[PDB]
């Protein structure tokens, strides 16, 4: 390197080209793949991560570790952006999509290795993802039956097989009994707003409750709201967008008078519009008051006086779940409070739910929603069963839209690698050994389960490659049994979907990785 | 064995993937559950010591220097300057058990300890930690169900509380108010059943006032059917008692009216002047007028008055205090009976609350006055007055007497009950046990585990009472199964006998249900755990 | 010029055209002295919104005038080249009468 | 941006809402849609009154979009949904399209 | 015109999934409770609501 008297680029600028690029490449994208790989299946781990403010989060996604880890290597954001995008659109699967990519990356190293042209690589990646992708929509399997218990039975099980990795495994069956029941009781968009999830400190996992209605945390209760009634069994509730507070009629408003009795009259006048406001309120006939916006002291003695519950600064998300299970109309407005803009539910209760008070509605025949109670010993441990939960909840929500599934525990994969070798073996040659290695890559799922489980992976490789050839879809790894099973007869059901968009995602990271061939840092700003 | 991975690449080119890979760490495999067990044994080691009627207390210090001497295990936890991630999840399971109890904050973490102890062991030996998470889970389950089917059940009727005072006494025994533990017992049961929803609801905690003042003794702690108040009467000439006052609670300051909105009264002559002094004076005498109609003798107001209200008040034979706060005169007002009335206008006879006794009392040398209002007919709240000879045992006292009211609830909640002493860890760990045995062998160790585990309470009991642990937990352990009786536990306090049925150590069984819950939970998520990746930073 | 109509509705190409050259202010101005607007109800408030403009409006209006009255047909057109700025109001104004106007004008 | 009032009462006479934040976007919208960007709160004539085959709330991946789509093949503006894995690769398209 | 052709990047499914659509897509959400119109008469204002 000659010093040019005027250099062309910056100073400091660094720049790194040919084959050892693309190597540390997919080195970095193993190194990636490495933090994430012992979280797969049942016998998974979680991880622990605490980022500089000293707040740690444990975790068993993915896609939350591989977020919570800094990443700064440009070829290796590629994986953190893959499973950013299973998430999103799937759900599930964050870690395999992370994992398949590094394996084709690992597989093809020894070929870049030795200077073959990557365009020849990203080609057979393309051409195997859509021979396997064509495999799948071809091999899954789908009832068209139509029958509602078989589509319970069938979203339990996918829901099972979604929750059975993660510390909420052993009340497996509970959580999804109650993950499909949520996901049943939304309308027809799935909007995950409309499932509330509230997170309560203290007690068992089996003590968590899902309730046909809503509930939400006492709101800054004011002065003689303990002299309200705390039940109602057949209450009309108030949905309002409104202050009820003593408070100057606008922030641009001035009162000029020259006379007592004036003076008089404006005093009796605010506190005659604020009257009239709670007995307009009063008389509509309801009888739990909900406003997003302050309800002051006031206006809470006045309805203790009455008999009535009254919640100040609800939050707008509760409110609109009280309004889609109780069926009202969150009114900004007190003068027509007619009997269709008020909701109504079967019961309404606060209750005590480990030292922190709710407001339950219960009873909501129509309700459109529904709200979570997550208990748990711990900030993180709650948090984790809410991810767990979210997990499944996608899962379920994407097999409602499609009630296409697939065997899990690898048995698709070592189906699509099967079929991919047989392929392989019947084209010219060159292709040959990029498609064989795809195959190849596509074994690391079931031996990534081995190796957490603590099995011998070839042993049950070799097993499962024996059944796959001899004649068999469905079988994969048995985790409890120390061998290989059936996966189909054994309910471990996930959505074909899911395989489709980590093989996509995997394969387009892959490809995206293997064109680059030089990378140059501009010095920092 | 940090940092994670370093390479610089097979070329010698830079190898930079995570920020600040050069400062951070991260531990793996085996090692990081090794030493999360060490972190949990440090923290249950620590905590075992507090354990029973003969445990010692732990003495405090925060960031500024200020001393609490507590037993409450919640409470040290919460305290503690703790930086490892295991202690922090060992604090948070305290503050569970604390939050859904309020009893048995120590022994959830004695538990932890044990069953992480004897998982390190296991593992040790070479079987997958959530293999062992497994058989906890399963050994938790039957252990539950054990306790389930050893219960008894207690009346939580008003006519006759002794088994509610016998299991306050219980969670009180290990407190330093042991010296008033029967009173404090019984003022604890009379404070929860006066402010409770009879009806198996809620016992609602607001409604429950503990206020504590120096001086005086233990003793002297009683039990106010009404509301202790900071403040006294507004006007030092006015009289000091008040016999079957009918209060007048107003949240209307006892001044001119002035409008929210912005407002501007223009005076533009010496007739607009009089007529504003005439009416600031009519609008006073107006305001003690209405309040004197009402037939009221004790008015009492939110956000204070000023002199010429304080006088006239004084005047027409009126006691008043002022600047009550917000939950005060809540509580004034549901102990009265009244209504709180937001203006003058409004004020009636029939919104007047009726209280048998308002006093001012003084506390020796040290010109503080405090209000006592008391004697109402049926007072829907209530006020615990705690004294002492330093404030830190009238802290120790507060916590212990919301141990006492929390356990209460609990029976109110729940009245199923266990006996204590460890005779209820006893039996779950012969049941566990027994299941063990017809188990098959992989899971075999874990619920064994689990069994040794439940038998350190006992053994924590016998070693801080200062006899032999497993002499006396082994001689128990073949009594209850020679005959047939789950009550017979660790006689911590050598009364002569094993019997805690016979000795009234009542637990509720909820309680012990959360601690076996929500130890196992945390047993899981800790062994969950296998990598650590901390800023390893160390900032300043 | 260095700028062009600033509404999307002018015409972009004008064959005949007559140029007016002002620097009139064509948009809201406040007045020099305080002015400051008091109202009791939402109608005196809508009422002194829509008669807070009448200043701007009659300049508008004398331009229009003067453009029907000097070319009746579509054949002609307007360009307003302004040194002054032209609030949104008057543009649109302009526009609904085929006026192609510019501000800012150096 | 939209008052508490306006939105009750537009809620009340079911009337959808779109908040338009960016100028530019409005323009594109006015004329894919054909309306008038009224400069007050007086109700459309005819001619300046926008139409549109359907327009609905829709969720994509897991973003939610606001569709105006016309059922024929023609308009004056047409847009590309483009999908992907990765921002980069998008990036990528977008640079193919332009 | 090169600018009356928009592209809209939402991730999620690969780019053999993208299409091509006949108006417009923004990434926001209604203000109301209606979310869905069937013969939509859409009036714009550029003054606040
Ligand atoms: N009961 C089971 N037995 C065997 N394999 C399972 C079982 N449940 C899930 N798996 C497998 O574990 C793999 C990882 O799933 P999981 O860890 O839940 O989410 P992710 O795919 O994000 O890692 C899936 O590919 C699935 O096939
Ligand atoms: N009089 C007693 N005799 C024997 N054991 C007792 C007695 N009182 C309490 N214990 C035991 O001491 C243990 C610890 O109770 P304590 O320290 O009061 O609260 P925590 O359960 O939070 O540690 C309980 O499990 C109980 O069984
Ligand atoms: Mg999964
Ligand atoms: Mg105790």
């Amino acid at each position: 390197m000659m010093p040019t008297p005027v250099i062309l680029l910056k100073e400091g600028t660094d720049s790194s080209q040919g084959i050892p690029q693309l190597v540390s490449n997919i080195s970095a994208c193993q190194v990636i793949a490495e933090a994430v790989r012992t979280t797969l299946g049942p016998r998974g781990m979680d991880k622990l991560i605490v980022d500089g403010r000293g707040k740690a989060t444990i975790s068993n996604d993915g896609a939350t570790i591989l977020k919570l880890l800094d990443v700064v290597h440009p070829a290796a954001k590629t994986l953190v952006d893959i499973a950013k995008s299973q998430d999103a659109e799937v759900g599930d699967g964050t870690t395999s999509v992370t994992l398949l990519a590094a394996e084709f990356l690992k597989q093809v190293k020894p070929y870049v290795e030795e200077g073959l042209h990557p365009q020849i690589i990203i080609r057979a990646f393309r051409t195997a993802t859509q021979l396997a992708v064509n495999k799948i929509k071809e091999i899954a399997v789908t009832v068209k039956k139509a029958d509602k218990v078989e589509q319970r039975k069938l979203l339990e099980k996918c829901a099972m097989t979604a929750l059975s990795s993660k510390l909420i495994s052993q009340q497996k069956a509970f959580f999804a009994k109650m993950v499909v029941d949520a996901v049943m009781m939304l309308d027809d968009l799935l909007q995950l707003k409309m499932i509330g999830i509230k997170k309560v400190q203290g007690g068992a996992l089996e003590d968590s409750q899902l309730v046909a209605g809503v509930a939400f945390k006492k709101t800054f209760s004011y002065a003689g709201f303990e002299m309200q009634p705390k039940k109602y069994h057949n209450p009309k509730i108030a949905l309002l967008n409104v202050e009820l507070e003593l408070k100057a009629e606008k922030d641009n408003a001035e009162i000029r008078v020259h006379t007592v009795e004036d003076y008089q009259a404006i005093v009796d006048a605010e506190w005659n519009i604020l009257y009239d406001k709670l007995e307009k309120i009063h008389h509509s006939g309801a009888k739990v008051v909900l406003s997003k916006l302050p309800i002051g002291d006031v206006a809470t003695q006045y309805f203790a006086d009455r008999d009535m519950f009254c919640a100040g600064r609800v939050p707008e998300e509760d409110l609109k779940r009280t309004m889609m299970a109780c069926g009202g109309s969150i009114q900004t407005s007190v003068n027509a409070l007619s009997a269709d803009v008020l909701g109504r539910c079967q019961v309404f209760e606060e209750t005590q739910i480990g030292g922190e008070r709710y407001n339950f509605f219960t009873g909501c025949p129509k309700a459109k929603t529904c709200t979570f109670i997550l208990r748990g010993g711990a900030e993180q441990f709650m948090e984790e069963t809410e991810r767990s939960l979210h997990d499944a909840i996608m899962i379920v929500r994407r097999a409602i839209k499609n009630d296409s599934v697939v065997a899990g525990g690898g048995a698709i994969e070592m189906e699509l690698s099967k079929y991919l070798r047989d392929y392989s073996r019947t084209i010219p040659g060159k292709q040959q050994l990029l498609i064989g290695a795809y195959a190849k890559a596509l074994e690391i799922i079931p031996r990534q389960l081995c190796d957490n489980a603590g099995f011998d992976a070839t042993n049950i490789l070799n097993k499962l490659r024996a059944r796959h050839a001899q004649g068999g879809t469905w079988y994969g790894v048995d985790i409890n049994n120390e061998d290989i099973a059936d996966n189909f007869e054994a309910f471990v059901w996930e959505p074909a979907m899911v395989r489709i968009n980590a093989l996509t995602a995997a394969s387009e990271a892959a490809c995206l990785i293997v064109s680059v061939d030089e990378t140059i840092k501009n010095p920092r700003s | 064995a940090s940092m994670g991975t370093l390479a610089f690449d097979e070329y010698g080119r830079p190898f930079l993937i995570i920020k600040d890979q050069d400062r951070k760490s991260r531990l793996m495999g085996l090692e990081a559950l090794k030493s999360h067990i060490m972190a949990a044994k440090a923290v249950a080691n620590t905590m075992r010591t507090s354990l029973g009627p003969n445990g010692l207390d732990k003495m405090m210090v925060d960031k500024d220097g200020d001393v609490t001497v507590t037993n409450d295990g919640a409470t040290i936890l919460s305290m503690m300057d703790v930086d490892h991630q295991i202690a922090k999840l060992m604090v948070e399971l305290s503050k569970s058990q604390d939050d859904e109890i309020g009893d048995g904050t120590t022994g959830v973490v004695v538990l932890a300890g044990a069953l992480l102890e004897e998982a390190e062991q296991l593992l040790d030996r070479g079987i997958h930690p959530i293999r062992i998470a497994d058989g906890y889970e399963q050994a938790a389950r039957v252990a539950i169900e054990h306790l389930d089917k050893i219960s008894d059940s207690v009346l939580v009727d008003i006519k006759d509380t002794e088994p509610l005072i016998q299991t306050a006494k219980t969670t009180l025994g290990s407190k330093v108010v042991n010296s008033c533990h029967r009173q404090m017992a019984e003022i604890a049961v009379n404070a929860v059943l006066t402010v409770a929803d009879m009806e198996r609801r809620d016992v609602d905690f607001e409604l429950i006032k503990v206020e504590g003042k120096v001086g005086g003794r233990l003793e002297d702690t009683k039990l106010i059917k009404g509301v202790i108040v900071d403040k006294d009467f507004s006007h030092p000439q006015m009289p000091k008692k008040v016999e079957d006052a009918k209060i007048a609670i107003l949240t209307c300051p006892f001044e001119p009216p002035k409008p929210k909105t912005k407002h501007k009264l223009d005076v533009t002559s010496v007739e607009d002047y009089k007529a504003l002094q005439k009416y600031e004076k009519e609008k006073f005498e107006e305001m003690i007028q209405q309040i004197k109609e009402t037939g009221a003798n004790l008015a009492i107001c939110q956000w204070g008055f000023d002199d010429e209200a304080n006088h006239l008040l004084l005047q027409n034979n009126l006691p008043a205090v002022r600047w009550v706060g917000g939950p005060e005169i809540e509580l004034i007002a549901i102990a009265t009976g009244g209504r709180i009335v937001p203006r003058f206008s409004e004020l009636t006879a029939e919104k007047l609350g009726f209280a048998g006794l308002v006093q001012e009392i003084s506390f020796g040398t040290t010109k503080d006055k405090m209000l006592v209002i008391e004697q109402c007919k049926n007072s829907r709240a209530v006020t615990i007055f705690i004294r002492g000879g330093n404030k830190m045992i009238i802290e120790e006292a507060k916590r212990s007497l919301h141990d006492a009211l929390c356990v209460i609830r609990n029976l109110i909640r729940d009245n199923r009950v266990v006996y204590g002493g460890g005779a209820a860890e006893i039996s779950c760990a012969l049941a566990v046990s027994q299941e063990a045995d017809k188990c098959p062998t992989l899971e075999q160790y874990a619920m064994r585990a689990f069994a040794d585990a439940l038998e350190v309470i006992p053994m924590a009991l016998s070693e801080n009472s200062g006899m032999n642990p497993i002499q006396t937990m082994t001689e128990v352990r073949a009594r209850q199964v020679k005959e047939m009786n789950p009550a017979l536990g660790i006689d911590c306090l050598h009364k002569g006998t094993n019997d805690m049925k016979q000795q009234h150590v009542i637990e509720t069984l909820i309680g012990k249900k959360q601690q076996i819950s929500l130890a196992t939970q945390m047993v899981r998520m800790i062994l969950k755990i296998d990598d650590i990746r901390k800023p390893g930073e160390s900032e300043e | 010029l260095d700028h062009g109509a600033r509404h999307p509705d002018m015409k972009k190409r004008v064959e005949d055209a007559y140029i007016l050259t002002c620097n009139v202010s064509l948009e809201y101005e406040k007045t020099e002295v305080n002015s400051g607007f008091f109202y009791k109800s939402a109608e005196e408030r809508e009422k002194l919104v829509k008669a807070e403009r009448k200043f701007i409006e009659d300049r508008v209006k004398k331009i229009i005038e003067l453009k029907r009255k000097v070319c009746g047909d579509s054949d002609k057109g307007f360009v307003v080249i302004n040194q002054k700025g032209i609030d949104p109001f008057s543009l649109d104004a302009l526009s609904k009468e085929g006026i192609v106007a510019l501000r800012r004008a150096k | 941006k939209v008052a508490d009032m306006a939105l009750h009462y537009a809620n009340k006479y079911n009337i959808m809402l779109v908040r338009l934040n960016s100028k530019w976007d409005l323009r594109r919208l006015c004329k894919t849609v054909g309306a008038t960007a009224l400069p007050r709160l007086t109700p459309p004539v005819l001619e300046e009154m926008g139409h549109c085959d359907s327009v609905y709330l829709s969720e994509v991946g897991d973003t939610q979009v606001v569709v105006f789509k016309h059922e024929k093949e023609d308009g004056a503006i047409s847009t590309i949904v483009l999908r992907g894995s990765t921002d980069n690769l998008m990036d990528d398209i977008e640079r193919a399209v332009d | 015109n090169v600018d009356n052709i928009r592209v809209c990047k939402i991730l999620g499914s690969g780019i053999s999934s993208s299409s091509v659509l006949h108006g417009m897509v923004f990434k926001k959400e209604t203000e109301g409770d209606v979310t869905s119109v069937k013969d939509a008469k859409i009036a714009v204002y550029s003054c606040p609501f």
